[PDB]
């Protein structure tokens, strides 16, 4: 199949909200091998949110049960083994993505702009593993999502404007994953704080085609930091 | 309450 | 640990799993694998089964009025018009195999084991809603038959239901009101539709003074409804 | 559309 058709479903499929086939579709896209178009990109990336979203949603609320029936009670054998189901689709998909992230997609970034938002999407789904990880393989999804982070934030400090959108959305997902992963609270609030301030101190460089998508991100970056400080 | 440990209403949000 | 080595009650236990964790098709699978074991359901179980499919055939409903409508706005391009049409024909075969699981079920084994009212009430309402989802997408001769089998399905239980049952009842309620947006939107007999949810929410205003809190809070939930689809209709 | 349950 060629690439304009598999685009053209993606789209369908997303309106429709069939996220399995809209990541099926952008997936054959990415292994053409070619680099992605930004739109491209974007499918791709709802595309598997919404898979791995709902996975996550699932596991957290069996979790939950799993911790207020009774361990006497012992219909909780049956949450254990439903959340562990869960949890290897949860599995299957974040492979996939680091699969295509590794393969295809970080190799293939020309631009710094293309190489943070893959580094970041890299530390995205290592952090998701981190969610339900436990032991070792907790410890080795934790740093290998904060390696991506990390040296996308590198790149992002050098090259981007602190009003980029790509810049702030790292800012925000890599001061999640100090709060939520790390327990890091107050290295969670320094980093949103900090992409926060830098932003506004150069307001002035947003224009038109991008003050949107970066004062959505400015706004996310002050809820979390009101969520964080109502505490 | 508790992040992602929690009901939704308190998740912290991400892009 | 698979299905055919659980127990009933383990089987219901992972429906309700399913249902918080919103895994329609593992909760349908569930009910449907609870079904198949031969008894008769109990109401929290045909609740199970009732919530799970709904859940897994209205994805298909919602996905399919969503396509329909790209197409009805999709500029002149041989590709994408195809394109559109296939995947609409994908979704409605989705559809068609998920009412006929129901529709299966409901006639070898909920159907000839119902033996209370109230529960041949229950699938022959459910009988007559996997008919018209189907009606919803069907054409030609195939459309008349699946009309005519929802129509059936909906007026036996209707007939049943005022003879066996309180006006008040919630499934009673809910049958008429499923049966009067049938008339509306599959026969376009806006007349017979509004006849029908007038009806049935007068003889419910009627004796609602007889309902404890909880019964009264079901009721009037569902007569809410009623008067919401009259005044939605009796504005034309 | 119409309400149904």
């Amino acid at each position: 199949m060629d690439k304009s058709e598999l685009v053209q479903k993606a789209k369908l499929a997303e309106q429709a909200e069939r996220y399995d086939d809209m990541a099926a579709a952008m997936k054959a896209v990415t292994e053409q091998g070619h680099e992605l178009s930004n739109e491209e990109r974007n499918l791709l990336s709802v595309a598997y949110k919404n898979v791995v979203g709902a996975r996550r949603s699932s596991w957290r609320v069996i979790s939950s049960i799993e911790q207020k029936t009774e361990r006497n009670e012992k219909k909780q054998q049956m949450g254990k083994e439903y959340r562990e189901k869960i949890e290897a689709e949860l599995q299957d998909i974040c492979n996939d993505v680091l699969e295509l992230l590794d393969k295809y997609l970080i190799p293939n970034a020309t631009q710094p702009e293309s190489k943070v938002f893959y580094l970041k999407m890299k530390g995205d789904y290592f952090r998701y593993l981190s969610e339900v990880a436990s032991g070792d393989n907790k410890q080795t999804t934790v740093s290998n999502s904060q390696q991506a982070y990390q040296e996308a934030f590198e790149i992002s400090k050098k090259e981007m404007q602190p009003t980029h959108p790509i810049r702030l959305g790292l800012a925000l997902n890599f001061s999640v994953f100090y709060y939520e992963i790390l327990n890091s609270p107050e290295k969670a609030c320094s980093l949103a704080k900090t992409a926060f301030d830098e932003a506004i101190a150069e307001l002035d460089t947003l224009n038109e085609e991008s003050y949107k998508d970066s004062t959505l991100i400015m706004q996310l970056l002050r809820d979390n930091l009101t969520l964080w400080t109502s505490e | 309450f508790g992040g992602i440990t929690g009901e939704a209403e308190g998740f912290p949000a991400t892009v």
